[PDB]
């Protein structure tokens, strides 16, 4: 049951492990300084709790969506760490982990996670805590533009709180939507969120192989259009 | 001791396994050309994605080809730079975790070293001092070199590398991104002397070089002609003959103003057939040397980078926890060993 979580998919770069009863967590923003301070984090909160890399049970990484570069640091990461230690890894929703984060800051147990994803676009999901603690919902994870996302949200009902950067970028979404919205106090996601969902996982048998670990980009539209005649 | 190099610069996936007593015991490649072609160039994001799905396979798959396990592994090289900021961050990250979690040393290595060193891997290697011709997809350089580490910039392209250029006048003759070989392989096929390139920066004294103007000599040239198969062939063909005299008259010009007797000659363009076989001849006639890699070691592979980690690791260079890429870094800049 020791898991150490990591993560670098946004603007900030956390870790946190599970061990022994505890759990020990870091986390900062560290806009162009992923690369530098994401091992020598790791280094220290195991060095902290006094664990051994071998000894942990599961790797938790933050899967996505984010920026490109940020979410393949923290696989690759994630990777070398797996790789090395044989270690079985857990993809988390970067999305699912911002849902977490409000329920431990504000009791909420509806989340709609919005993340700036550049172009005009969100990374969406419709996030609800069920009795066991399990968030519902990742089949809504989508990139969408904000008209879309005005749309969906007058399908929806009650009370929500709000979590992510795609807030940041367009507080206007659920304008004239009707629904209860309250500040989930969120914006970016923390390796100390990933652990409950991470423990879930690895209780559910939903681990995968170093070899089988894969990013969630969501956009996935190149930018570049093919030669004429391809 | 044992190396495992990592290459992740640009759109070839490399892993190798060095052992500088049995030599190489591993060498694993993915090249990404077939995703790139449709775009008639790399896509910097689909090269940084599918990085990230071959490392990990083909680093397992280099311990199974050499029968080692993890701790048979000494130190983890990667190259660092220069290349493309989100192809170097897969392998360098992937690299320097793997590092830390098996407790070994971590290596960061030039791109541009390994490809220097490419002919440290055959039989007979050069010993110092030689010049060295760096000829690749953007890189083409004249390197006095008189050490590990002691590389003194002789001449560059103040344009196209010689590579690009191969690249650029195959796309005008229809052939697939990137298309330099295959215009290789057409301009075998070809009539010597039936069209004449010019060889740029060959009048004026000086060891830079120029190759842009190629591109449109060229261009006017397939216009201005026949589009049969033979004429298409006459013009790879005197397209790449040009490049090689060129190429040629700087090699002897860098040995003349080094006074060396050694030529060696790296990156992809080094696994032409015919600038191998000039410079051969070359240096028969000047009763010196020339080195060179295998064919497949000559573009982007692991083997390389295998090989620079380890010579880079016996002069004291490791790594911190930091995983520093560099997308630009001069090959001049390198500390001496
Ligand atoms: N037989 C050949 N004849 C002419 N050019 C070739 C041949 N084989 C490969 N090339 C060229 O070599 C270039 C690729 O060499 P590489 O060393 O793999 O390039 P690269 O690493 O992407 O370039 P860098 O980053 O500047 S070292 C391409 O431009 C190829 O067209
Ligand atoms: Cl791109
Ligand atoms: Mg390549
Ligand atoms: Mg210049
Ligand atoms: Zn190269």
């Amino acid at each position: 049951m020791r898991i150490l979580a990591i993560d670098t998919a946004t603007e900030a770069c956390s870790v946190a492990l599970w061990n022994n009863g505890t759990i020990n967590a870091h986390f900062e923003l560290c806009p162009r300084e992923h690369t530098q301070r994401i091992l020598p984090m790791v280094q220290e909160i195991l060095a902290a709790s006094g664990a051994s890399l071998n000894e942990i049970d599961a790797l938790a990484f933050g899967r996505g969506p984010g920026s490109f570069t940020g979410v393949r640091i923290g696989i690759g990461i994630a990777q070398g760490l797996a790789l090395g230690a044989n270690l079985p890894m857990i993809g988390v929703s970067t999305l699912a982990t911002m849902a977490q984060g409000a329920w431990r800051k504000t009791g909420a147990t509806r989340v709609l996670a919005a993340i700036d994803a550049r172009m005009g676009e969100v990374y969406w999901a419709e996030y609800q805590r069920d009795a066991q603690g399990v968030w519902q919902g990742e089949e809504t994870e989508a990139v969408l533009k904000p008209e879309r996302v005005g749309e969906r949200l007058k399908q929806l009902s009650g009370e929500w709180a709000t979590v992510g950067t795609g807030w940041s970028a367009w507080p206007d979404l659920a304008k004239e939507c009707g629904l209860t919205l309250h500040d989930g106090e969120v914006s970016l996601p923390a390796a100390e969120d990933m652990l409950p969902i991470a423990s879930q996982k690895l209780a559910a048998g939903e681990t995968v192989a170093v070899e089988h670990a894969e990013p969630v980009y969501l956009r996935n539209e190149v930018a570049w259009k093919k030669l004429p005649g391809k | 001791m044992r190396v495992l190099g990592i290459e992740t610069s640009c759109d070839e996936t490399g892993i190798a396994i060095y052992d500088d007593k049995k030599g190489l015991l591993a060498n694993q490649l993915y090249s990404q050309v077939k995703l790139h072609a449709d775009y008639g160039g790399v896509v910097p994001e689909l090269a940084s994605r599918d990085h990230v799905r071959k490392t990990v396979p083909l680093i397992q798959a280099a311990l199974k080809e050499a029968g080692l396990t993890a701790s048979d592994i000494d130190a983890v090289a990667y190259t660092a730079g220069p290349g493309l900021v989100g192809a170097l961050l897969v392998g360098a990250t992937v690299g320097r975790s793997l590092a830390f979690a098996w407790n070994v040393p971590a290596i960061p290595v030039h791109h541009m070293e390994g490809h220097l060193l490419a002919p440290m891997l055959e039989d007979n290697p050069p010993e110092f001092p030689f010049v060295a011709l760096l000829v690749s997809g953007g890189h083409t350089q004249l390197i006095s070199v008189t050490g590990i580490g002691q590389y003194e910039l002789l001449g560059e392209s103040i344009d196209d590398a010689a590579g690009e250029a191969f690249d650029k006048t195959a796309k005008l003759l229809g052939l697939d991104y990137p298309g330099g070989p295959m215009l290789s392989k057409m301009a075998s096929q070809g009539t010597a002397g039936r069209f004449v390139f010019p060889r740029p920066m060959t009048d004026r004294p000086g060891l830079d070089f120029s190759f842009s103007g190629l591109k449109t000599f060229a261009a006017n040239t397939i216009r201005s002609n026949g589009g049969d198969e033979q004429t298409r062939a006459d013009i790879a063909r005197a397209f790449e003959d040009a490049v090689v005299d060129t190429l040629m008259i700087k090699c002897k010009r860098a040995l003349e103003s080094t006074g060396f007797k050694r030529l060696v000659m790296a990156g992809g363009v080094s696994a032409n057939r015919t600038l191998r076989a000039k410079l051969a001849e070359m240096m028969q006639k000047r009763r010196g040397e020339v080195f060179y890699a295998r064919p497949e070691f000559c573009t982007d592979n692991g083997a390389m980078i295998a090989y620079a980690g380890m010579v880079r690791f016996k002069a004291g260079v490791t790594a911190d926890l930091g995983v520093t890429v560099r997308p630009r870094w001069p090959l001049a800049e390198l500390p001496a060993a």
